[PDB]
RNA sequence: UUCUUUGCUCCACACAAUAUAGAUGGAUACGAAUAAGGCGUCCUUGUGGCGUCGCUGAACCAUAGCAGGCUAGCAACGGUGCACUUGGCGGAAAGGCCUUGGGUGCUUGCUGGCGAAUUGCAAUGUCAUUUUGCGUGGGGAUAAAUCAUUUGUAUACGACUUAG
RNA sequence: AUUUUUGGUAAGCAGAACUGGCGAUGCGGGAUGAACCGAACGUAGAGUUAAGGUGCCGGAAUACACGCUCAUCAGACACCA
RNA sequence: UUGUUGAAAGGGAAGGGCAUUUGAUCAGACGCCAGCAUCAGUUUUGGUGGCAGGAUAAAUCCAUAGGAAUGUAGCUUGCCUC
């Protein structure tokens, strides 16, 4: 995945100079997916289409610290089977990017929902600790934190082994 | 559609199949579970079917109608010269 | 007893200061010091001194080193750098039986056809003193 | 939520030990040793003081959580097999029939035998599972007191002992009888 | 790489080493599997009972013999389950068959070679540990075969006998080791370690 | 001494097929030792053979030989394509053939 | 199993075949666990302390010489074949494992001295494992079944059970 | 046969609209199948792909990655059972 | 359709297609089968070099301003082997 700014305006029909340029956060996997949800949103807030209108700039939004652990507090909503409902996920990660396609993937998993199905209304990380509501977020975020990883389970090559393999770690 | 009147079948469906026992000897299958304790001394015993014959003995059977009443019994009767002994055969338990 | 007992289970705790050798990636066997978990499966990892750059990676992608050295949480490449070097993290990992196993693989890998003809002739010399030692 | 660490405190009093190799809990104490092995599990126990044992599940569950506390539960029981012990009192509840219980011997093996229960012919044999004792107690009239060391040695024993003694084809609620464990308590006096 | 293979049976997946096995032996490397009775399934020893039962249920109505022949043996519960992934009504797969031994047990040849696995089909290194298994010693008794205790008789013995000659060829390579390590800081030995052997 | 080894082991899978229908003219060989195809790229171009027995001497032996070479790599797994002069019987499936070293470098 | 001698067999050779589900350095032996062990060490001998090891067998062992010739030695007191002896151990398919002393060969542990071409620039460039009858020259043993006849514990016919 | 659609509880039923197919069509795939998917066909070589798959049968990763599920009647690929 | 001889194959049919092995067989007496090099057409698989752009990447890095916590060293009160 990625993040792109996209800003598209509305067609500048003269008697209606300066039309009021509307700027989006899409997230998509290139420009020709990014632009298209741009259309796909502003089609369901304001009264313009593709033909109506015009892309004026997309530019690729990157990470302002990508090395940083951030809790990614978003705010989604997904049609379900029966009808539609709005979530709020914590994901942590490394990257807003990284995060969404953890979500795309969690939400898919848990939900059968999948990316048709699925807005993404917010993605933000959250400032200071003690405003994570999740558990599975708030293991993490323990003084001194560590943990081993039983049955390791190393893979072989090869069909046959001579040796019976452990699984220490 | 079924029998309109059911019947149990007809004949054993185990003493199948009813074909001519390969040998003319009878074959012991099983022998009993082999007390170790015991003394030494043979299972079965090889005879010859010599004929039937009627027999009369008192009954002791308490609760019976014929208790302590002569009950006449059909009897066969077995030729059982002394068989002997000209072998000895050791057999090793196997997964087969 | 009455030291009762108990085995116990020792274990490479995934920790602020475990040093991991990356066994899949451009990398495949470089240490780099953990600084970051993220969640059970993910970890942050720069090896400053390898040249491996500071990147969230999968743990299938790792293998746990018993050696350890106190790093803060979350600490940048240069402090990374200067802890790495301080502990001496290169050495005690050179002077591993593991290491030693990594370095006869790769050197028997690139022996040469003279000098696999040389270690067979030597192996042989050798083979004549411990036969003489065995038979005594 | 896949609980990345959770552990249980298992504390041991002053004059028992506890021996854990790889899934073998062998608790040693006053009454005597009693062995359980909870190779069926997956947890990890820890000597901190010699006095707790930490008992741990590593990236557990709703499933697996539940059982580190139940391992908990069953060594404390060992514990408390070999410090205090378990003793299980059962009532004999009659209406008409008195019930007819003593302990006979068979080949050297400690049976209880039950006859006239409800005017019944049989003879009910109930084995008593070795390092349970019983004692047809007085002070008290129709009980019998199963005493030892492990729960689910007497438990088991005191159940089985009930269990053979349910009335067949009756109204259970006016037919109301058969031996029933009244009390379930520890031996030790003061308490 | 070897002329014949010999794989120890014991904590193995069914489905998992027959598939490997089934490969080997088109590919056409002989392999004898042993210890065949200590193989393991997924799931509790229930369903797998009820699995067999409702294979056993599967007879020729109007002749019960010519029908599926329920092999109750854990050796040919194995070579059912291996015989599946093979086209066995082929000369190919006759003949790849043919390349296949196995036995309830380590009985002779076999009982003094050595003795491989196939990482990829142990229960240990595959099944999520929490999740229970079946072993093929219980089942196979359960739906009909009468040898379980017969062969852990002549297992008991082969690894009584088995713990002597480990406990000789050790105490022997303790002997082996020592000179090795008695051979080092000699000119030979710091040229071979220079050469990295 | 033991060994006079000049070429690998390989040996004859199966032909090019579909899940149904087979292609006679490539023959899938797997060489001993290699794991994936840029492993199986220095076996690109090389001479396999394979040597077999019948009972009639031809012209000096009773020994004859079936020549080819590998064409590319097959799958994922270091497995490689190979023609040979004259189709293989098809009975060698599981047959060992041998990669020599011909065309070096 | 024959004495018409010349037939049967076991072992050794040569020979004329006959094949090959496919040798082309070695199938290199603990068991048990895997939220645990292996090996070494210690001795209040245990569900014990202290080391160490793993993270693949990419190992280990074998590993030079006409596809392995002929010869002079130096150093070892070894390794390793071929045939023979010692005591044994193996019954799950033990048909194989040890283990003595000996002998006789070789040894690349190390220095020597000759030989190899012309298979012509590659052509598997032939060396393995069976089924063998074929003559040699030595050891060894010297029968049964079937039909026809007979019985009736059996029998459609075969078959079965008997008898001579 | 998708879509629009009448009668009919309904139908592998009866009757329409537009288009595409079978009939008259082999080939790769859906195990098998007139109609579905992919592609329409002189005789060969080589290369690359479609639909569909790549544990074993069976050519092709017992690939990588995040989750979910334990069922004494698991679940497993559209038309389609 | 049958007999004999000769040859071959044969686990609930046989016969057929594509490919080769094996056995028998037979025209082409005037050619058969290869290896290598350098090239042309086609195409698969590397290895390296020079540039372009983006937030003239974001980062890391260095300077600098402010701040906080899962609070570093010290500071302090408690149990006290200091």
């Amino acid at each position: 995945f990625k993040e792109y700014q996209v800003i598209g305006r509305r067609l500048p029909t003269e008697s209606v100079p300066e039309p009021k340029l509307f700027r989006m956060r899409i997230f998509a996997s290139n420009e020709v997916i990014a632009k298209s949800r741009y259309w796909y949103f502003l089609q369901k807030l304001h009264k313009v289409k593709k033909a109506s209108g015009e892309i004026v700039s997309i530019n690729q939004i990157n990470e302002a610290h990508p090395t940083k652990v951030k809790n990614f507090g978003v705010w989604v909503r997904y049609d379900s089977r029966s009808g539609t409902h709005n979530m709020y996920k914590e994901i942590r990660d490394v990257s807003r990017v990284a995060a969404v396609e953890t979500l795309y993937q969690d939400m898919a998993a848990r939900h059968r929902a999948r990316f048709r199905s699925i807005h993404i209304l917010k993605v933000a990380e959250i400032e200071k600790t003690a405003d994570v509501k999740r558990q599975y977020v708030k293991q993490f975020l323990t003084k001194d934190l560590k943990f081993p990883l039983p049955h390791r389970v190393q893979k072989s090559t090869k069909t046959f082994s001579y040796k019976r393999p452990s699984t220490f770690y | 559609s079924h029998r309109k009147y059911e019947a149990p079948r007809h004949g054993h469906l185990g003493f199948l199949p009813r074909k001519r026992a390969a040998s003319i000897r009878a074959r012991v299958k099983a022998f009993p579970k082999d007390d170790r304790s015991k003394p030494v001394a043979l299972t079965s015993f090889l005879g010859y079917k010599a004929g039937m014959t009627t027999i009369v003995r008192d009954l002791d059977r308490p609760g019976s109608k014929f208790h302590k009443r002569e009950v006449v019994e059909a009897v066969t009767v077995v030729d059982t010269p002394p068989v002997v002994v000209v072998g000895v055969v050791g057999y090793v338990e196997t997964p087969r | 007893s009455t030291d009762s007992i108990v085995k116990a289970s020792n274990w490479r705790l995934v920790e602020v200061g475990r040093v991991v050798l990356i066994k899949k990636g451009q990398s495949a066997g470089k240490l780099a010091a953990i600084v970051e978990i993220i969640d059970q499966k993910k970890v942050l990892i720069d090896g400053p001194k390898a040249g491996v750059p500071r990147q969230a990676i999968n743990l299938g992608q790792v293998v746990l080193t018993p050696l350890t050295f106190a790093l803060p949480r979350g600490a940048r490449t240069a402090t990374v750098s200067k802890k790495w070097a301080a502990a001496a993290v290169c050495e005690k990992w050179a002077a591993s039986s593991w290491a030693k196993k990594i370095a006869q693989r790769e050197r028997r890998a690139a022996l040469t056809d003279f000098e696999r003809f040389q270690v067979m002739v030597l192996r042989k010399q050798k083979r004549y003193t411990v036969k003489k030692a065995l038979a005594k | 939520m896949k609980y990345i660490q959770t552990e249980q405190q298992i504390e041991i009093p002053e004059g028992v030990t506890v021996s854990i190799k790889s899934r073998i809990v062998k608790v040693v104490g006053p009454r005597g040793t009693l062995t359980k092995n909870l190779k069926h599990i997956d947890v990890t126990f820890t000597k901190v003081n010699n006095q707790l044992i930490k008992v741990a599940v590593h990236n557990g569950d709703r499933k697996h959580v539940a059982a580190l506390r139940t391992v908990k539960s069953l060594v404390d029981n060992m514990i408390t097999g070999v410090t205090k012990g378990y003793k299980y009192k059962m009532r004999y509840v009659y209406a008409h029939f008195p019930i007819n219980v003593n302990i006979v011997e068979k080949d050297g093996a400690k049976f209880i035998e039950v006859r006239n229960f409800l005017g019944d012919k049989k003879i009910r044999n109930v084995p008593v599972r070795d390092g349970v004792t019983i004692e047809f107690s007085t002070n008290v009239k129709d009980e019998i007191v199963l005493s030892g060391n492990s729960v689910e040695d007497v438990s088991q024993n005191a159940a089985d002992l009930q269990q053979i003694c349910r009335v067949r084809n009756k109204d259970i609620r006016k037919f109301l009888d058969g031996i029933y464990v009244s009390h379930k308590g520890f031996i030790v006096e003061d308490e | 790489v070897e002329p014949v293979v010999v794989i120890d049976g014991k904590g193995h997946l069914v489905g998992r080493l027959a598939s490997v096995v089934a490969k080997q032996l088109l590919n056409g490397q002989k392999i004898v599997v042993v210890r065949a009775e200590e193989l393991n399934i997924s799931g509790e020893f229930f369903r797998n009972k009820l699995k067999y039962h409702d294979f056993l249920r599967k007879a020729t109505a109007f002749n019960k013999t010519r029908g599926p022949f329920h092999f109750r043996a854990p050796s040919r519960i194995f070579y059912k389950a291996l015989r599946g992934m093979v086209s066995h009504k082929t000369a190919r797969g006759k003949a790849a068959l043919e390349r296949l031994k196995v036995f309830e047990g380590i009985p002779p040849p076999y009982d003094k070679k050595k003795r491989v696995v196939v990482p990829q089909a142990l229960r240990v290194l595959r099944l999520k540990p929490g999740r229970k298994y079946t072993t093929l010693g219980k089942l196979s008794t359960s739906v009909g075969w009468k040898y379980e205790d017969v062969v852990a008789k002549l297992e008991a013995k082969r690894k009584v006998s088995s713990a002597e000659y480990y406990a000789k060829k050790r105490a022997f390579t303790k002997k082996v080791a020592s000179a090795n390590a008695t051979a080092a800081e000699s000119d030979v030995a710091k040229q071979l370690a220079a050469l990295g052997y | 001494a033991e060994s006079h080894r000049l070429y690998v082991k390989g040996k004859h899978l199966s032909y090019q097929r579909s899940k149904r229908v087979n292609n006679p003219n490539v023959s899938l060989i797997k060489i001993e030792g290699v794991a994936t195809p840029q492993d199986a790229q220095f076996y690109l171009g090389k001479r396999i053979a394979y040597v077999y027995r019948a009972s009639k001497e031809v012209r000096g032996s009773k020994i004859r030989v079936m020549w080819g070479k590998v064409t590319r790599t097959h799958g994922n797994s270091g497995v490689v394509r190979a023609t040979f002069r004259n189709n293989l019987p098809a009975k060698t499936f599981g047959a060992s053939v041998r990669i020599f070293l011909y065309p070096s470098n």
